[PDB]
């Protein structure tokens, strides 16, 4: 039913440690309790009297469902939040995993990271596969994998770009079955091959060649696990249902206008922000209309919102994930995306 | 003692047309610049003095009207900056994708003017809140200009999104986004309501059918009294920074209302007998406010009265004493006084082909008040409503304008409103 | 700047032919392409719609697309055979025959490149391309098939330019085909996704207007197209000369689309009066707005008063008081506060141009984004459904390689459109 | 200010046609609508009855309502076909045929909106609407049916404006229908409740006047309507130019209705004399009042001297002494103190306008609120009763959905009217 908002940061490195003269803007003071630093005691003005400032002088309190920080390992952050989403998939309805942030804020790293650590996809398969081999003696497992990229409002076959985007059509059933046209579907034979396909996908993703993040994915992607288990026993109720798990990825969004934002950078940047808007529209409509009686949700704003037509909105559960920067170089971006998450929460 | 004028979109340009017409009339300057003043016109050895002005429009249209119409010979071609594709009522496009493509040129032209200008006092920007080429571009420019000239005075004469009626439906957005730039970078801003003016035209000028032509002429006439008036050498030459000294009590509150109290028809010019007290009294009547605001529901923070033509200080002082005696209008309790006086010797400017009949004296009022703050509440409601539905939001998101920026813009506006509340209440 | 005008199908071609008559007259252009106008402003933005060829021959920035040779012949044989450029006449194999799949999917698809090459040639003759205007029917087959076909192709080339179209909508009581719902449904399915603004015009509505207001004994297609052309001009007339308030396709979109997808508009035109009744006209802004906000003068069949106004554009022509206009706008919104959508503060966007239509002292044009239009979509959807439930005529599209899934998907997506308009109506 | 003039039915249309002849002549307006008068005061209040269309074409602020095409045709074919506006000609399905229910309840009801739309259009062209004037018969069927139908509708729109009507009353000895009582009774039932002032004119009375005083060999309807039009003008003539004492429909009502419901008036006109006897006229205020208070010159059939005067309005035209007038008013009330209702101190309201009717040196018009008028209601009620007791002709209204209850209720309510006039008579 209700969604869960969870949050975590990259870290600060020698690039931030070298910058001794700076005040942090992120301070998680407790579980689920984020304080936006630092107020305003600046030596670049006055502020030596009873404050008449709007917020430059106070601190902004953000409260979430599961706020984490650099202290908490992704091995727990992920499972704490998604271990039930994976179980939710097998409770008669589907589920899905979200992400959020500006370019360079740890998407790509947090989904996996350096090839020796756990992450969203790795732990998804690690946990599931263990459950599969433990429960292999009870149920039959027919699980398939769907791969997808969104770039310039175009759906691309993440693993085989050789197929034209015209061959990918996003539909859904009245049974909430995922109806996507000709796509290179695969199976989770082992996490090694799964992750190899994920890497192949990440290679195929169309990226930025501009900013310091120049690997900079610059495209959305969705990896969907379609689980069709069946019964090994014969009885009056032997009708095992199916369900899926969507792994949602985003391009990343820079400040409204970058210093070299020209041509295709403007074009895709718009397409990214429009896609993010579409999500915001659907999420806000969903939550507010869950508070109300009638739920008209604008799933036609983006192909992603069509893709998430039921993954985000049906009788199901999901976790919102937001990547946070403690640097004042991301002051506006981080603050605004924090407010976004809070609005999504409510 | 010199200054630079800036005009954006269509409105800023059309208003500029009226202003530069007035200045020509005042100095006897012809349409080709020929004189048969140096603070508005760069001295030319041939006698063809040229306006210290920058004209910007991302769709040359209105500038082409200037280029092909009268005073195409007056203005320098280098000053007539135009784009190819307009911002189209989108602050974000004017702020970024479109505006940024010419802002470099604009700043370069300004630099040239500033390098020519010796004693630069400051700038005078004419813009709106409706269009993006006015609203968004100005936001961009003011930031850039502020960086280059942190020590120079920046005046902004804006056309306030009228509360009753407007022409674009996405104005609230462009207006609220502008606010946090103007409040940040400007030194003094003016807000003018077209509808309040049209009402003035009906009541005072007796005009049943008023348009931008006459409306702009009134606005320009005010600016002449604010600025050019000083440059004619009067009894009390109140500096532009001297205005700020006395009008502005805080780091913020840069929102004076500019009224003109000799508004009069040709018929009335015969029957009506005006004088210092009569005209001065008229400017405190909630009718010639030039904005949808009723002073009687707030307090006066400061009030500069600028006189032209046949006036004497004795009568001015007496009129003010009468006002303070009247006590109908309220003043800020912790502001002992709030009256300042500027006085010219040169008469009021007359526009051949205008309506504002010739008078022997004139009064302008530059007043800071807490009453005007109420106008922003009306805008807040308009914004909040459309914002709640995210109506038209995709036009700004399509640029890349962060949704959170809209919420931030509101909070800054709300802060401004709060400040005025505190001014009136505290003592 | 410059705008490309593409005509698709007989309907679109006939409308366009009348359109180019109108604006060529507006800009003082004779049947040789020579300029003999009396104003200078006629040449101020002549580049918008005309190439200036050697000898000052002004050549329609337009592409003529059809699959039925003969209609194209009638164009060449008409008064503008000396006006339109010969390499802009694109036609080949015989027409779809009201077969959308032939127009879009197969036979028409074969000739796409022959159009797009001309598109490129036109684009590279421009100093700044603003967008495209497509004129076509929404049920014809070729006009509706090639229409959305080319729209998709053009957006792929110019994703950041404005896609405008004037579409003739299947009218309740004015027909000429029994697969009008199939063609319309298949068309609109792709139309929405790839269009920035679209205008919905009913022949039935025009049939009513051309008698109710113009009292025409024999309203012909040339008269209905004439009504359309008047509004087509008005949409972009602001771009071609001076005015108190400028306007633009982009400006309109910015003030006319509040929700990305809801970009369907009803068009109208001011002074509508018969030649014997013109002597009783006041010719005032009040009078004009009475007509502009009269449901009976709307060129969409659906009567606006069954829905609400999300946003309205009122573009005026000629010398007038800005206050006078503003007053009338206020009076209108005060008069029918129940009709206007309360979520918008000022429901009406205005613009005023300095030049009335030659021969008129003062005019205007009306663009309405009403929620009422959903009812036209409903009606068509119902007709589509009734046939589709029996797979009626389906084999005509099956033989072209079209499956059932497309048809069910289109209808599902048509329902979304209606639902969205209903979402934003009380 | 402005006043709307609505004509209903052939009778009302013929009277109105003559009326508009008269006042157009009064205000110097020719058969094109152009002004060629010699005074400036003719244009001082021309707005009251005319729209000023482009070219200075003055257009009757009037609505022409009928259900019998042909009468409307005769209007268009007459001298004022170039005067009246074409969209004010409202007609459709054939007429009631003296069937009140067809006029009000059914067939006429279907076309109400086509009138009211014009009403609104007229209203919004006004600077200040004062009220409405309806011209019709009280027995015709359509004129009496559509009459009260529209009166109800109009008051619902403009409950605070003045509802004035000039109604031709069923005359004892001048007929042309046997259901004249049915139509009159059904009409007046709704008339009273929704009317602020009404004038009762008998064709029989006019037939007497037009011979007894005017000595006409062949008094035609055009001559009887002419008499009516003279008084119609007088009622509002005070609003259209300067005078020593102004007057108004409201002013009259304030001084003419003492008891809400008793707003039925008898009309009269001063100098009534044949063209061979005009040379013997004195043309003095005395002379005028002798005629004005002459029972034989009253345009209602009932002779005032069988009742009493609740209140009288005497509106004079042209240069005259105010004292002279006042003296005559005093002399009259002194002369017939038994006729005037003693409950009122000054029984006569006066007004004096500076401009006589073109061609007259001095004139006047008379409006009487007498109790005698009750006798006309009695007579009609008796005729109604006699028929109703046998349910005569009832099936003509039964077939339209009219029950007996309406008829009994109407008569009961008609009795109340008479009773009230009798209450206030000795
Ligand atoms: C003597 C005189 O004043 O004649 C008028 C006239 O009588 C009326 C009735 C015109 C006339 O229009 C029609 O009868 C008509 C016929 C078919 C479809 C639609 C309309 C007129 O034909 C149309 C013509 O319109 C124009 O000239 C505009 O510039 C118009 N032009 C065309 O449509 C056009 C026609 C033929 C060839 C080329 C262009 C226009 C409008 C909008 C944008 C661009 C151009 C006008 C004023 C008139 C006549 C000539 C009788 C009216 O229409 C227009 C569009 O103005 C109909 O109601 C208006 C009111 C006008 O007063
Ligand atoms: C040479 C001369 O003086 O001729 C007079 C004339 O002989 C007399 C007899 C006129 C004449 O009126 C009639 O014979 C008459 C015919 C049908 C119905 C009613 C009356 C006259 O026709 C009528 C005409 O009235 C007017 O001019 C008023 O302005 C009058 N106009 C009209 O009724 C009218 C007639 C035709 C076309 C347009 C208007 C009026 C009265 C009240 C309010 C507005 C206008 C006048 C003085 C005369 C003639 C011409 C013989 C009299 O009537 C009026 C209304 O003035 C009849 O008794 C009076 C006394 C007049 O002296
Ligand atoms: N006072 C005054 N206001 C004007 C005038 N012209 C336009 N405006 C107002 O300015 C608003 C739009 O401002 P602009 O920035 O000039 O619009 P623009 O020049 O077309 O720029 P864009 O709309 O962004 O393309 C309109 O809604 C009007 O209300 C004018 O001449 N005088
Ligand atoms: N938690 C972290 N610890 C160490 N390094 C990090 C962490 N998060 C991100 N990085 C590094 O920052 C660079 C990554 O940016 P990521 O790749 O994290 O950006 P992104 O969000 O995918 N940018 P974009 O694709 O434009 O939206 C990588 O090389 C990471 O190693
Ligand atoms: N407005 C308008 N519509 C037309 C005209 N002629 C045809 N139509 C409509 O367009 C449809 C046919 O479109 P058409 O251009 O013939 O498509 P095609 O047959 O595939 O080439 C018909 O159903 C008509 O309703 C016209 O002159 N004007
Ligand atoms: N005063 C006057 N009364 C008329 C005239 N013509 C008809 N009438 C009366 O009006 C009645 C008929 O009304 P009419 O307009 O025909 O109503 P309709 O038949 O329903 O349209 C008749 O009984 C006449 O007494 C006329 O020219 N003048
Ligand atoms: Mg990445
Ligand atoms: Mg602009």
């Amino acid at each position: 039913s209700s969604i869960v908002v969870a949050i975590r940061v990259r870290p600060f490195t020698s690039m931030e440690k070298t910058r001794l003269v700076i005040r942090k803007i992120v301070d998680c003071v407790d579980d689920r309790m984020l304080i936006f630093d630092p107020a305003d005691r600046n030596s670049n003005a006055t502020n030596k009297f009873s404050s008449q400032r709007r917020r430059h002088g106070g601190e902004i309190k953000f409260v979430f469902d599961k706020l984490f920080d650099e202290t908490s390992s992704q091995a727990r952050v992920y499972k704490e939040t998604t271990s039930p989403l994976l179980d939710s998939v097998l409770d008669g309805f589907n589920s899905t995993v979200f992400a959020y942030g500006a370019t360079g804020c740890g998407k790509t790293y947090t989904v996996s990271g350096t090839p020796s650590q756990p992450g969203i996809i790795f732990l998804a398969m690690e946990e599931l596969f263990n459950k599969i081999t433990d429960l292999k003696d009870e149920k039959d497992f027919e699980i398939s994998l769907s791969y997808l990229e969104i770039y310039n409002e175009r759906i691309r076959d993440l693993l085989k770009p050789e197929t034209p985007s015209k061959r990918l059509v996003i539909r859904e059933d009245t049974q909430n079955h995922i109806k996507v046209a000709n796509l290179s579907y695969h199976h989770p034979n082992t996490v090694e091959d799964v992750m190899d396909l994920v890497v192949q996908g990440n290679i195929n993703r169309t990226t930025s060649p501009t900013e310091a993040n120049e690997v900079s994915s610059r495209s959305h992607a969705v990896l969907q696990i379609h689980i069709m288990q069946t019964n090994k026993l014969v009885d009056l109720t032997s009708q095992h249902t199916f369900a899926t798990l969507s792994i949602i990825d985003l391009a990343g969004s820079e400040r409204a206008a970058a210093t070299r934002n020209r041509g295709i950078r403007l074009h895709e940047g718009a397409n990214i922000n429009r896609s993010l808007l579409a999500l915001g529209n659907c999420i806000n409509a969903l939550c507010l209309n869950d508070g109300s009686r009638s739920c008209h949700i604008p799933y036609r704003d983006s192909k992603l919102t069509r893709l998430l037509k039921f993954s985000l909105g049906g009788n199901c559960k999901t976790v919102m994930i937001v990547c946070i920067s403690p640097s004042s170089s991301h002051y506006d971006e981080t603050l605004n995306t924090l407010k976004y998450a809070n609005r999504a929460k409510e | 003692r010199e200054c630079i004028s800036i005009h954006v979109g269509q409105a800023g340009v059309q208003i500029g047309n009226a202003c530069w017409e007035l200045y020509c009339l005042e100095h006897g300057i012809q349409p080709d610049g020929q004189m048969p003043f140096n603070t508005f016109f760069s001295e030319t050895g041939a006698g063809k003095h040229v306006p210290r002005a920058v004209f910007v429009d991302l769709e040359p249209t209105v500038i082409d009207e200037v280029r092909t119409g009268t005073y195409r010979q007056l203005f320098h071609p280098e000053q007539l900056i135009t784009g190819k594709e307009d911002a189209a009522n989108n602050y974000a496009r004017g702020h970024y994708t479109i505006g940024k493509e010419i802002i470099d040129l604009v700043l370069d032209r300004i630099r040239k003017l500033a390098d020519q200008c010796t004693g630069l006092q400051g700038f005078s920007v004419f813009h709106s809140f409706g269009g993006g080429t006015g609203s968004g571009f100005t936001s961009l420019l003011m930031e850039r200009l502020s960086v280059d000239y942190g020590k120079k005075s920046k005046l902004e004469f804006s056309i306030y999104p009228a509360p009753q009626v407007s022409t674009a439906v996405v104005e609230p957005y462009n207006s609220i986004l502008t606010t946090h730039t103007t409040l940040e970078h400007s030194d003094c801003a003016f807000m003018v309501d077209n509808e309040a003016i049209y009402d003035i035209c009906r009541r005072n000028l007796d005009i049943e059918r008023p348009t931008y032509t006459n409306l702009n002429r009134l606005i320009g006439q005010i600016v002449s009294s604010i600025t050019a008036s000083l440059r004619f050498d009067g009894a009390l030459n109140v500096d532009l920074t001297e205005f700020q000294t006395n009008l502005v009590p805080y780091p913020r509150g840069h929102f004076p209302l500019a009224t003109y109290a000799p508004v009069i028809s040709a018929e009335k010019a015969y029957h009506e007998q005006l004088s210092v007290a009569e005209i001065t009294n008229a400017c405190f009547e909630p009718a010639n406010q030039m904005v949808k605001c009723d002073p009687r529901h707030g307090k006066y923070m400061a009030c500069c009265l600028l006189y032209r033509g046949d006036v004497v200080p004795k009568d001015v002082n007496a009129a003010i004493a009468t006002i303070k005696t009247k006590r109908t209008i309220q003043f800020v309790d912790w502001c002992p006084t709030g009256f300042k006086v500027g006085i010219n010797y040169e008469p009021p400017t007359v526009v051949p082909g205008g309506d504002l009949a010739k008078v022997q004296r004139a009064v302008c009022m530059l007043s800071n008040t807490t009453a005007i703050a109420e106008a922003w509440a009306r805008l807040d409601h308009k914004f909040d409503l459309m914002y709640a539905k995210r109506a038209f939001v995709h036009w700004y998101v399509g640029e890349g304008m962060e949704e959170g920026e809209f919420s931030e813009a509101r909070e800054d506006m709300a802060a401004l409103e709060k400040d005025y509340e505190e001014v009136g209440v505290d003592s | 700047r410059e705008i490309v005008h593409i005509q698709a199908g007989q309907c679109g071609n006939q409308i366009g032919a009348k359109f180019w008559e109108v604006i060529s007259d507006e800009h003082g252009i004779d049947p040789t392409g020579s300029y003999h106008g009396d104003s200078d402003l006629q040449l101020e933005r002549i580049n918008v719609y005309y190439n200036e060829a050697a000898g000052n021959k002004y050549v329609p920035r337009a592409i003529l697309v059809d699959l039925e040779p003969g209609t194209m012949d009638s164009v060449r044989s008409g008064p503008f055979g000396q006006i339109f450029r010969p390499d802009n006449f694109v036609f080949g194999q015989s027409g779809a025959g009201n077969n959308w799949a032939k127009g879009h999917y197969t036979e028409g698809a074969e000739l796409v490149d022959s159009v797009l090459d001309v598109v490129r040639k036109e684009s590279e003759s421009c100093d700044c391309l603003q967008g495209f205007q497509l004129t076509h029917s929404l049920g014809g087959g070729t006009g509706s098939g090639m229409g959305t076909l080319l729209i998709s192709k053009i957006r792929e080339e110019y994703p950041d330019r404005i896609m405008n179209t004037f579409s003739v909508v299947p009218s309740p009581k004015v027909s000429d085909t029994v697969v009008e719902p199939y063609n319309a449904t298949l068309s609109v399915h792709q139309l929405v996704e790839n269009t920035d603004e679209t205008y919905c015009i009913d022949n039935e509505a025009l049939y009513d207007i051309c008698f109710r207001t113009l009292k025409l004994t024999t309203p012909t297609y040339g008269d209905l197209n004439h009504l359309v052309s008047a509004t087509m001009s008005g949409v972009t007339t602001c771009l071609r000369f001076p005015g108190q308030l400028n306007a633009d396709l982009r400006k309109l979109a910015v003030n006319m689309v509040p929700f990305p997808r809801l970009h369907f508009f009803m068009p109208g035109f001011a002074p509508l009066t018969s030649r014997g009744s013109q002597q009783y006209r006041a010719l005032t802004v009040p009078e004009l707005t009475q007509q502009m906000f009269d449901a009976k003068n709307m060129m969409a069949a659906c009567d606006p008063r069954h829905g609400r106004y999300l946003t309205v554009a009122a573009v005026f022509r000629g010398r007038m008081s800005m206050k006078e206009v503003d007053e009338q706008m206020l009076n209108v919104q005060n008069k029918n506060s129940s009709y206007f959508v309360e979520w918008i503060p000022n429901n009406v966007k205005t613009a005023v141009c300095d030049i009335p239509p030659r021969g008129l002292k003062m005019s205007a044009t009306f663009i309405g984004n009403s929620t009422a239009i959903q009812e036209l979509f409903k009606r068509i959807s119902e007709q589509f459904t009734a046939m589709f439930r029996r797979k009626a005529f389906l084999h005509w599209y099956t033989g072209e390689g079209m499956d059932e899934m497309e048809f069910t998907e289109a209808e599902s997506n048509m329902n979304d459109l209606v639902s969205e308009y209903q979402q934003y109506q009380d």
